[PDB]
C-alpha cells in the first residue's frame, strides 16, 4: 500500500552494552491513499519485542499535508532491553 | 579487501545486473502509472500553486521524489562496475 | 493517575522544549547584553572590590544572580523527561 524509506542504525550502544535503535524515518512514496479530503500522512514507528513496559514503543514523524510521497528525515532512538538479544525485536 | 580481489573490480555484480534491470523497468512502469494519479489528484485540484513561492503545482513534487526514491535506491547499490552503472544509467 | 500514563515518562515536554530553548535564547542574548553592561558599569566604578574583604568587584555577583534568576526559570519546569532536560542544560 506504499513504501518507507528508513534507515535504521543499531547501536549496541556503544555508551553502555544494551541496544538502542536509531530510525531515521527518510520519507514514504506510493501510499495507496488518494482520499476524500486532505491526506495528511504522518508516521507511526513502534518498537515490538520483550521487556519494553517501562520503555517508549512508539514515535511518530510530523504529519506532511496531502503528500502521497512525504518526506520526514526524522530520526528516533529505541532502546531495546540489555537481556534479549536484536532477534528478540 | 582480500589482494586476491583489491586485484579485480568485483564480478558478483554481474549476478544480480538482471535483476537490477528488471527492477528498474518496473520502476519506469510504477514511475508512469504514479506520474498519472500525481498529476489527476493535480489537474482536479486546478492546480494549485504548492505554496505563494512554490510556484509550481504538487504533481512536480510527487513525480520528483517517486523519480528520486528510485534514483535513490541505484546509487546506494553503488555498483563497482562502471560499464553496468553505465547501463544501468 | 490513569494506569496508561501512570506507565509512561509524559512526552508533552517535547512540545514546549522549542519554546524553552527560544527562551534560552531570548535569555542568553539578554545575558551576554547584561554582561557587557554590568561589567561596564563595574568599569565606570573603576572595578572597586565588592567590600575590601569581598575581593572580587560587583559584576561577579550580578552575573551569578542573572545567570541563577535565568537557571530557576529553567528549573521552574522540572520536565520529567530527562535527555529534553539534558538539552536545556
Amino acid at each position: 500500500v506504499g513504501e518507507v524509506s528508513v534507515h535504521v542504525e543499531l547501536f549496541t550502544h556503544p555508551g553502555t552494552g544494551e541496544q538502542k535503535v536509531t530510525v531515521k524515518v527518510v520519507a514514504a512514496n506510493d501510499l495507496k491513499w488518494q482520499t476524500s479530503g486532505i491526506f495528511r500522512p504522518f508516521i507511526e514507528v513502534n518498537i515490538v519485542g520483550p521487556q519494553l513496559s517501562d520503555k517508549k514503543r512508539k514515535f511518530a514523524t510530523k504529519s506532511k499535508n496531502n503528500s502521497w510521497a512525504p518526506k520526514y528525515n526524522e530520526s528516533f532512538q529505541f532502546s531495546l532491553s540489555a537481556d534479549a538479544g536484536p532477534e528478540c525485536y | 579487501e582480500l589482494p586476491t580481489f583489491k586485484d579485480r573490480v568485483p564480478e558478483y555484480p554481474a549476478w544480480f545486473e538482471p535483476f537490477v534491470i528488471q527492477w528498474l523497468d518496473e520502476n519506469e512502469e510504477v514511475s508512469r502509472d504514479f506520474l498519472h494519479g500525481a498529476l489527476e489528484r493535480d489537474k482536479k485540484d486546478g492546480f494549485q500553486q504548492t505554496s505563494e513561492h512554490a510556484l509550481f503545482s504538487c504533481s512536480v513534487v510527487d513525480v520528483f521524489s517517486q523519480l528520486n526514491q528510485s534514483f535513490e535506491i541505484i546509487k546506494k547499490l553503488e555498483c563497482p562496475d562502471p560499464q553496468i552503472v553505465g547501463h544501468y544509467m
